[PDB]
């Protein structure tokens, strides 16, 4: 493979698209919050389930994905997933209704992202074999800081303009994605025959288990903020630290996965998982501001340490053909826990009138995943196995 | 890689036996990428593997030698030692030195000189 020339175009394609479709996603349930402070209902849970649906959908829909990717190619399933996309993001301008909003947004705009989102990460493996990492990095960091910028930018250019012209504003970056997604060039049903591998299956299954409480942390911290030591009017400057040091982390990362050969990447996953889950841990211990922003900052490098990995590694498991349906299956199993957590997390902080449970048991899920991840057997170990079992 | 030294021995039931030795034919480097282990086959028996030490040291054994024998690498001196401990006369077999390296979709395999256990009352 070429390992640049043309490949860096793909890679500013696919930070695009990583980028507008995260961005998007975090823009509308902070809008949909404003709105409902001002006003009343005419809901209340539906109101975020319908934000959640749409984020899992991405996740859940990735098996199907990767068969369409298969057959058809990525430029053609990216394509019909970005024009999806913007089919939904554009129809839901329509008058609002709880049961139109349903369909409009957590059917359409979800299955557009999902169809739009896999291949992305499929792409860069037929350009960079030897430099993989480093384009997962730069791909990880582009998205990072472009999913961040979102609110910092309509929050101010929106103009107090109503919530119906934002869909139509942010119906131009699915459109402009799907003007990208040509970039993508070739250069090489439910059989489920990526589980056969004892390393994969156990991989997945870890990473599958790490996620339940993964995530607790990322989402409930800037709340739990907001209700212990709140006098502080400074709170936005822990969302910008973890935003700056998760980018600088998955570049970091990404470049540093190219000199660790073979499955001993896998320790770079099994060390954040270990680090996540003392910090979450600690987190409630915590008493001092300038101690928070400490942590913020092994937050950010553990969100890149786990994040921007895991391609490379499906790639070293099952090579290059079987990376897509890896990628697929591993996010399908993904799908689930990940919104099952933070729910979970509400429900302890109404019970327990605070976070300091929360977050106890937020902390235990990443510590069985890295447990579990430490025991992937080696491809020495599996030959061992095998001829002492025959 | 080349497997040279052997051994051997004859015990009574209940006894015990050692083997080690040092490869041939390879460099240190090279084979501290490779792993180690030790073949069996008794008369009218197929060759199968009974232990082995893996890259990251750890050893396995298969059921019928399992909980009696123990197996040690010396990385830099090229060496595995095999301890036989607890022999009974089911254990009579000639054994084999085996080596193992991991390659591209496939593996290289080596064997060394038979070696002679027996055990007898
Ligand atoms: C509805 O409630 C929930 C909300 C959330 C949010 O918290 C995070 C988070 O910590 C990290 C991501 C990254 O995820 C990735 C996963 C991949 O496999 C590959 C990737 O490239 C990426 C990225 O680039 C993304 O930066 C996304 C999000 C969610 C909001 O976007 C999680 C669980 C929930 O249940």
């Amino acid at each position: 493979p070429p390992e640049g020339g043309f490949g860096w175009v793909v890679v500013f394609a696919a930070t695009w698209c990583n980028g507008s479709i995260f961005g998007i996603h975090n823009s509308v349930g902070i809008l949909y919050s404003m709105l409902l402070e001002e006003e009343k209902e005419k809901v209340e849970f539906q109101a975020a389930w319908v934000g959640a649906l749409a984020m899992g959908m991405i996740f859940f829909c990735s098996p199907i994905v990767s068969i369409f990717t298969d057959r058809l190619g990525c430029r053609i399933t990216a394509t019909a997933g970005a024009a999806v996309a913007f089919i939904g993001l554009h129809t839901s301008s329509f008058t609002s209704s709880l049961s139109l909003r349903y369909f409009t947004y957590g059917i359409l705009f979800g299955c557009g992202c999902s169809f739009a989102f896999q291949p992305s990460l499929v792409i860069l493996g037929h350009y960079f074999q030897r430099r993989l990492g480093l384009a997962n990095g730069v791909v990880s960091a582009g998205s990072s800081i472009f999913s961040m910028s979102f609110p910092f930018l309509i929050r101010m250019l929106g103009d107090k303009i109503k919530l119906a012209q934002t869909f139509q504003v942010l119906s131009t970056f699915m459109f402009v994605l799907m003007l990208l997604s040509l970039t993508y060039r070739p250069l090489l049903y439910f059989n489920m025959r990526v589980f056969r591998q004892r390393t994969y299956r156990i991989w997945a299954f870890g990473i599958a288990a790490a996620a339940l409480g993964y995530f607790v942390p990322y989402v409930h911290l800037m709340k739990y903020v907001e209700e212990e030591f709140s006098e502080i009017k400074e709170t936005w400057v822990l969302l910008v630290c973890i935003g700056a040091t998760s980018g600088l982390g998955r570049l970091v990362s990404g470049h540093i996965s190219d000199s660790i050969p073979g499955l001993k990447k896998i320790y770079l996953q099994v060390l954040s998982f270990l680090l996540l889950g003392l910090m979450s841990m600690m987190i409630p211990l915590c008493r001092d501001f300038g101690g928070l922003i400490v942590v913020c900052l092994f937050l950010g490098l553990c969100d890149g340490f786990f994040i921007t990995i895991m391609a490379p590694i499906a790639f070293e498991l099952v090579g290059p053909m079987q990376a897509s349906q890896a990628i697929g299956y591993l996010l399908g199993m993904m799908a689930l826990p990940m919104i099952a957590g933070p729910p979970i997390a509400g429900l302890l902080r109404n019970c327990f009138g605070d976070y300091h449970v929360a977050f106890y048991f937020a902390g235990v899920p990443p510590i069985i995943g890295a447990v579990i991840l430490f025991f992937v057997p080696s491809r020495l170990e599996e030959e061992l196995r095998r001829r002492l079992t025959e | 890689v080349q497997l040279q030294e052997s051994g051997g021995g004859l015990v009574q039931p209940g006894g015990s036996l050692r083997l080690s030795c040092t490869a041939s034919g390879v460099t240190i480097s090279a084979l501290n990428a490779m792993a180690m282990g030790w073949y069996r086959q008794a008369p009218g028996e197929r060759r199968v593997m009974v232990a082995a030490v893996s890259e990251r040291g750890n050893a396995m054994y298969r059921e019928s030698v399992q909980g009696r024998f123990t197996v040690t690498r010396d990385f830099t001196n090229k060496m595995v030692s095999l301890q036989m401990d607890n022999l009974k006369p089911e254990d009579t077999a000639v054994y084999y030195c085996h080596v193992l390296e991991d390659r591209v979709d496939s593996f290289h395999d080596y064997w060394g000189q038979g070696t002679q256990v027996t055990v007898s009352s």
